RNA sequence: GCUAAUCCCCCAUGUGGACCCGCCCCUUGGGGUGUGUCCAAAGGGCUUUGCCCGCUUCCGGAUGGGCCCGCGUCCCAUCAGCUAGUUGGUGGGGUAAUGGCCCACCAAGGCGACGACGGGUAGCCGGUCUGAGAGGAUGGCCGGCCACAGGGGCACUGAGACACGGGCCCCACUCCUCGGGAGGCAGCAGUUAGGAAUCUUCCGCAAUGGGCGCAAGCCUGACGGAGCGACGCCGCUUGGAGGAAGAAGCCCUUCGGGGUGUAAACUCCUGAACCCGGGACGAAACCCCCGACGAGGGGACUGACGGUACCGGGGUAAUAGCGCCGGCCAACUCCGUGCCAGCAGCCGCGGUAAUACGGAGGGCGCGAGCGUUACCCGGAUUCACUGGGCGUAAAGGGCGUGUAGGCGGCCUGGGGCGUCCCAUGUGAAAGACCACGGCUCAACCGUGGGGGAGCGUGGGAUACGCUCAGGCUAGACGG
RNA sequence: CCGAGGGUAGGGCCCGUGACUGGGGCGGUCGUAACAAGGUAGCUGUACCGGAAGGUGCGGCUGGA
């Protein structure tokens, strides 16, 4: 299945804070805030100038690990974006963003994709009325992604919806808080999202 | 002599790298038509029908860029490159759809066709094809 | 003799017939002569049936023979209405 | 259509039959240049009115014998023995190429 | 490995009866098994993967040397004394540490001299027999 | 070469030569051990490499390397082999596959146990 | 270990008899007429070749002969008889 | 020895057809015309002065074939000559039909360096895999064509076969009980053998399709489904949030410390599995009445998968492994060993302090998989058309002469073969591509769209190549 | 008449194998031919000779002076 392991060690190796926990990521108990160096016996040792391959690898695992997705599913997607028309980098990022378990997370139904995933899987998510429990559904523009009207009586969803009141969401999004509905308006433009990934380098990685 | 056309392109090629003012190639109406294009696209200043010991030739007045500053002042070339495609040993015959795009348009391709001796930009608009004579840029 | 027949396509538990004209002794899913319509028995799309009325008329006239359940689809699309 | 070919009689040494040598040209599938391939057809001459050197035309026809499937359509040019020479010399050149 | 039991058989005096089941504490034969050799354990395809006590106690108490003479049917000897070491588990095919010639270890003289002809009349092996050579010293 | 030359003669296609003929193009082949012993490798190495002589079902009789630390292969041992030569032993062009037939896996191997046929311990 | 193909077989043999016998008659009568046509016997030839022609066609009614074979069978017959009769005329009565 | 018919034959009728000969159109044996001759046929069913189902001859249709022709189709030239039914002719046999298919005779030809003959290997294509493309490789599954039905020969019946589950004969093998008989799983399952390796002696004719039948219906291992196998692709799970400047253990340590590590514990939340309930789409035709057995309208029967999917209620935190960590190449330290044991794809590593062996800790990579072996394409621009070379790196023939061949100066004209242009026919379906849509997604699957290269046909253009014609003197030859 | 094939006889091609044998590739004995004018410039086609590399004749090459 998913990576399903110790998630702080990931950030530490990447040297960038990947937001994989929600609440704790903002705490000063965040591993990154206390120990911004790679996991393992050799964390505090002077770095060796990473090779060109070394760069593209790590720049890819970043983007990969963020969305919490298998190298397989990730690769098909990338490859899908290459067959696709126009800009490979953006379209890849777009299709990545278009994943159900991600959209759910973008609308604050959950604090982590990990959590969001479980929400989709365990059923508590719907799409245009009817339930959808597959954490991979390419959400297309125009979709109403609410909470299960049969599962709205759950604190975890409530509290996470309780907080999502005023937050300015994706331009590609709209959020009916309280009523627990959500809409998917558009697919992202390049600028619309800022994440610590030089998308061009991932392309260069598979271009090997 | 076997290929006059190549020779012509070559008399030109040799002439430019030594920066000759002019250069003569023996005359043929087909060589004319190609030289016609060379001037009209600004690869040369033009040509003129001459005579050496009663033999019809064609003086080609070469064209170059400005003098240059630095350790080597030899001007940039106008005809950077010129080579035969179609040859007596192996003829090249593109149709319209397959006429190449020489150097992203920065250069030209010459082709002899049923409507005359045209360029790639030229034969395309007229929607034809023929013998891919040579390529220049 | 030349027939009007359903040639199964689709997949396992996803039937999707092509109403078709072919020789009787031909394999059910083999090379047919012409396609004159399709048929989705599950009815999972709005138009789960479409018959080229004009062409079915041509073949029907020359000796083409519909199957029992072939003409039902054909009758339903009114190839026999006066 | 009934295929029609143009070739030369290189043998009239049969009864009511002549051998028509037909040349064809085409670009090489990978190296482009035009190359000459040829072939010999046995043509039906029911009158024996065609002789060596006759540049003639032969038309696709119903079988006359084994490998006779062409009748002579018409004459185009007579006495082209020079072509006979070319075909004939090479055939004689083969005598050296033995072991 | 997983094995398909197909039919079930009972051997009588003058006929074999096909049966549907063999309850515990009962015996019979089974068709469809291919990898199962004697001394193995079969469990239901979702059953506790246990293994019965094998067997294992008697030790071969006669040993005789066999040499493939002249010479190259020692490889034709090997795949055919393999068809038998798993089916008649009694006899051993041992090669001596020092001066190692093959020592077909039998449970008896007759258990070897009826295995003697299996190799000679059924596996043919151009060989002649005798005794094992000694691991001497100086 | 001139283009006309190319039309006449053309380019010779390159044919590959199987580095493992005895397999009969199979992924693996079974065989019996006629001889099991040690052979010393060539310069600049020095050792006593464990190897086995094997008569394959393919008719061939080859010599095959035995990987890992320690083994149990003797004469008449039925053994499975795979491709891959040992650089230091000329004539050896195949490896015995550990943990198949009368070949045991390496006792007490913890790392990389699949290439040596050892089962995962508790 | 059984079928109705043997039935098909039993039938095949029975048909073979009818077919053979018919074809026999045809060959016998044909050559016979042709022979008379060569000696001519102009009358008796044509007199015979008619019962030949008939039996040729009568067989073609069934599976014995194909139409376009009997057509051939009849063609060659008459051409043979007539060409023969050309040596020593007097072709009477009627047939062709 | 008896006997019926839709079994066989004879006579009649002759729209018509078939054959010979003559004429007419046409042009290979196409279509008329007349004289002569030859040829048809079957009955059964009911509601019964009439329809149904069959029969016969002819013509046209439609679909399915036969045969023929152009071009395309692997390796070896250390295979260079091959051929007497051989090549053509005339006559005849034969066939649905051409043909040396076969036969008699006559002629002496036919093929081959543009590779005959011989040897090796191979079912061919749609496509598939790879590749920037050109190319290379490949034809499993599905679709089209071919070939075969233990090894061979033969013909019979038939619209169709020289017939897998039809017949005859020879062979080999097996098998039943002294004359003879039997068998043909390259059908569906299954056994056995071989092998590194490949499945259930399943369910159902409910669907679609096939043969027969007026119909009811019967048959159908086609087929629709089920089983086994990570073999492949796709989807999903083994949890989610919180949780110490951070327990125990283990590893490292300069003995200060560092690492595993928010990882675990523990807190709360969710709820794969399982439990109960409901429960399919695929199935409306054939059939019945009305109408007329038509058109049209109504009505009834039918589910192998399967009480399966799916929907609802309840509901337990609930599998992780494999490779690698000298360089290529991402991931480093301790101990053990000491050219031993061992690693290895290449360079190479191991000889006492090894990031290269073996364990450990840690780490990197993928994740119900990870690795390995074999093979194919790639990188190999390392057979170089795209797109390489040959003074010294491998490579100019020892030198001439010349055959075939490839190639060829200037001007004008004819033809239009290449070449180019447009139109049109073909380029099946599946696949590929783009678009939407159906299974909750995806794989899978459906519906539309785009069609190209190639060849057929029609028209068009004439610069270059071709060819034909006429002139020139700069090449070349001569005085 | 032809005809599966059976038989007789004589050829051709390819595969496997064979006492013995030729050199080849890979892992101590004798000399020192080549690389420095390698201590006789070297290489060379050929010829004869010698345990062995080699020597020498005739001509050739410079990749020697
Ligand atoms: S807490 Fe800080 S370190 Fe741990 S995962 Fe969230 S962000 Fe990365
Ligand atoms: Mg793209
Ligand atoms: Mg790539
Ligand atoms: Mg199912
Ligand atoms: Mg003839
Ligand atoms: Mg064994
Ligand atoms: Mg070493
Ligand atoms: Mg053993
Ligand atoms: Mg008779
Ligand atoms: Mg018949
Ligand atoms: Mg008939
Ligand atoms: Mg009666
Ligand atoms: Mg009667
Ligand atoms: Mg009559
Ligand atoms: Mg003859
Ligand atoms: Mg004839
Ligand atoms: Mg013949
Ligand atoms: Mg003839
Ligand atoms: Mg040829
Ligand atoms: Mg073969
Ligand atoms: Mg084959
Ligand atoms: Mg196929
Ligand atoms: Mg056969
Ligand atoms: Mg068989
Ligand atoms: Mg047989
Ligand atoms: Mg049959
Ligand atoms: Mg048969
Ligand atoms: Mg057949
Ligand atoms: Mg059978
Ligand atoms: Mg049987
Ligand atoms: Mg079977
Ligand atoms: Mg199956
Ligand atoms: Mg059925
Ligand atoms: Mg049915
Ligand atoms: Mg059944
Ligand atoms: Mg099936
Ligand atoms: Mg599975
Ligand atoms: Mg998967
Ligand atoms: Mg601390
Ligand atoms: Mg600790
Ligand atoms: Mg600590
Ligand atoms: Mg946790
Ligand atoms: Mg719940
Ligand atoms: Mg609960
Ligand atoms: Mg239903
Ligand atoms: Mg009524
Ligand atoms: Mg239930
Ligand atoms: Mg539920
Ligand atoms: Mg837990
Ligand atoms: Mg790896
Ligand atoms: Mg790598
Ligand atoms: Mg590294
Ligand atoms: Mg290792
Ligand atoms: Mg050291
Ligand atoms: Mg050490
Ligand atoms: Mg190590
Ligand atoms: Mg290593
Ligand atoms: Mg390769
Ligand atoms: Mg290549
Ligand atoms: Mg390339
Ligand atoms: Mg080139
Ligand atoms: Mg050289
Ligand atoms: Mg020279
Ligand atoms: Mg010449
Ligand atoms: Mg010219
Ligand atoms: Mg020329
Ligand atoms: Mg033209
Ligand atoms: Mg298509
Ligand atoms: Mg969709
Ligand atoms: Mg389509
Ligand atoms: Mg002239
Ligand atoms: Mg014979
Ligand atoms: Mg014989
Ligand atoms: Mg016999
Ligand atoms: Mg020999
Ligand atoms: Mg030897
Ligand atoms: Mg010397
Ligand atoms: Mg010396
Ligand atoms: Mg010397
Ligand atoms: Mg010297
Ligand atoms: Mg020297
Ligand atoms: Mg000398
Ligand atoms: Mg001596
Ligand atoms: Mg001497
Ligand atoms: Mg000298």
């Amino acid at each position: 299945g998913r990576y399903i392991g110790p998630v702080c060690r990931l950030c530490r190796r990447e040297g960038v804070k990947l937001y994989l926990k929600g609440e704790r990521c903002y705490s000063p108990k965040c591993a990154m805030e206390r120990r911004p160096y790679p996991p393992g016996q050799h964390g505090q040792k002077r770095a060796r100038r990473p090779s060109d391959y070394a760069v593209r690898l790590r720049e890819k695992q970043k983007l990969r690990r963020i969305y919490g997705i298998s190298e397989r599913q990730f690769r098909n997607l990338f490859e899908e974006a290459s067959k696709k028309k126009g800009v490979t980098g953006s379209v890849f990022l777009g299709l990545l963003e278009s994943r159900l378990d991600n959209v759910v997370y973008r609308l604050g139904f959950a604090v982590s994709r990990r959590q969001a995933r479980q929400l989709v899987r365990h059923g508590h998510i719907t799409v245009n009325g009817r339930r959808v429990d597959l954490p991979s559904y390419r959400v297309r523009p125009g979709d109403e992604i609410a909470v299960a009207e049969k599962s709205r009586n759950l604190e975890l969803i409530r509290q996470n919806l309780e907080a999502m009141k005023g937050r300015k969401v994706g331009p590609w999004l709209s959020l009916d808080v309280e009523g627990m509905k959500g809409k998917f308006l558009r697919l992202p433009d390049r600028e619309d999202l800022a994440l610590p990934v030089n998308e061009q380098l991932v392309i260069e990685f598979y271009s090997r | 002599l076997t290929d006059p056309i190549a020779d012509m392109l070559t008399r030109i090629r040799n002439a430019t790298r030594v920066y000759k003012e002019s250069t003569d190639v023996p005359a043929s109406r087909f060589k004319e038509e190609i030289l016609r294009i060379l001037a009209r696209e600004g690869f040369i200043k033009g040509y003129e029908r001459v005579d050496v010991d009663g033999k019809p030739y064609l003086r080609v007045y070469l064209k170059y860029g400005p003098r240059r500053q630095g350790p080597d002042p030899r001007p940039e070339q106008v005809i950077h490159h010129i080579r035969r495609i179609s040859k007596p040993g192996r003829r090249v015959y593109v149709g319209v759809k397959e006429i190449p795009r020489v150097r992203r348009g920065l250069g030209i391709a010459i082709l002899s066709t049923s409507k005359g001796v045209l360029t790639d930009r030229e034969a395309r608009k007229l929607g034809v094809g023929g013998e891919l004579i040579c390529e220049v840029w | 003799m030349v027939k009007i027949r359903l040639a199964r396509f689709g997949s396992k538990h996803n039937p999707h017939y092509r109403i078709v004209v072919t020789d009787a002794r031909r394999k059910r899913d083999g090379k047919y002569i012409e396609k004159i319509g399709y048929y989705d028995p599950r009815k999972t799309t709005p138009d789960w049936l479409k018959v080229d009325v004009e062409r079915a008329r041509y073949w029907l006239s020359v000796g083409a023979q519909p199957t029992d359940t072939a003409r039902r689809l054909l009758r339903q699309a009114g190839v026999f209405r006066q | 259509p009934k295929k029609v070919l143009t070739g030369v009689v290189v043998s009239d040494k049969m009864q009511k039959t002549v051998t028509v040598l037909v040349e064809r040209q085409f670009p090489h599938p990978l190296y482009g240049k035009v190359i000459k391939r040829s072939k010999k057809y046995l043509a039906h001459d029911p009158e024996e009115k065609y002789k060596l050197g006759d540049v003639v035309e032969i038309i696709e026809s119903r079988p006359i014998s084994k490998r006779k499937r062409f009748r002579v359509l018409r004459l185009v040019e007579s006495g082209r023995m020079d072509l006979v020479e070319k075909y004939l010399i090479r055939r004689q050149n083969y005598e050296s190429l033995s072991k | 490995r997983k094995e398909r039991v197909a039919r079930l058989l009972r051997m009588h005096a003058n006929h074999r009866e096909e049966v549907e089941e063999l309850k515990a504490g009962d015996l019979g034969a089974v068709v469809g098994l291919k990898e199962t050799i004697t001394g193995d354990t079969l469990v239901g395809e979702d059953a506790p993967r246990v293994i019965l006590e094998s067997i294992e106690v008697p030790e071969p108490v006669i040993d005789v040397a066999i040499e493939p003479k002249t010479k190259a049917d020692q490889e034709k000897l090997s795949q055919a004394l393999a068809r038998l070491a798993e089916e008649d588990p009694t006899f051993r095919v041992s090669t001596h540490p020092e001066t190692g010639q093959t020592i077909i270890s039998g449970m008896g003289e007759l258990h070897l001299e009826i295995i003697v002809d299996r190799l000679k009349r059924e596996f043919k092996v151009d060989a002649n027999v005798g005794k094992p050579q000694v691991a001497y010293r100086e | 070469p001139t283009i006309n030359q190319l039309v006449r003669k053309g380019r010779e296609k390159v044919r590959k030569k199987s580095k493992v003929p005895a397999l009969k193009g199979a992924p693996f082949r079974r065989g019996v051990c006629t001889v099991v012993r040690t052979v010393t490798p060539k310069k600049p190495n020095s050792a006593l490499r464990k190897v086995a002589k094997v008569r394959l079902t393919s008719g061939y009789e080859v010599t095959a390397y035995i990987p890992g630390e320690g083994h149990n292969l003797q004469e008449h041992s039925v053994v499975l082999i795979r491709g891959g030569r040992v650089k230091d032993l000329p004539g050896v062009r195949y490896h015995i596959v550990r943990g198949v037939y009368d070949a045991a896996g390496v006792k007490d191997r913890k790392k990389s146990r699949s290439k040596y046929g050892t089962k995962k311990p508790k | 270990r059984n079928l109705s193909a043997l039935k098909r077989h039993r039938q095949s043999l029975k048909r073979r008899l009818r077919n053979k016998a018919k074809k026999s008659a045809i060959k016998t009568l044909s050559k016979k007429a042709i022979q008379l046509a060569q000696e001519g016997k102009a009358e008796e030839a044509l007199k015979i070749m008619r019962k030949a022609e008939s039996l040729i066609d009568k067989a073609a009614k069934g599976s014995t002969l194909h139409k376009n074979a009997a057509a051939r069978r009849k063609s060659r017959l008459m051409r043979k008889v007539r060409q023969l009769l050309e040596a020593a005329g007097a072709p009477l009565i009627g047939g062709g």
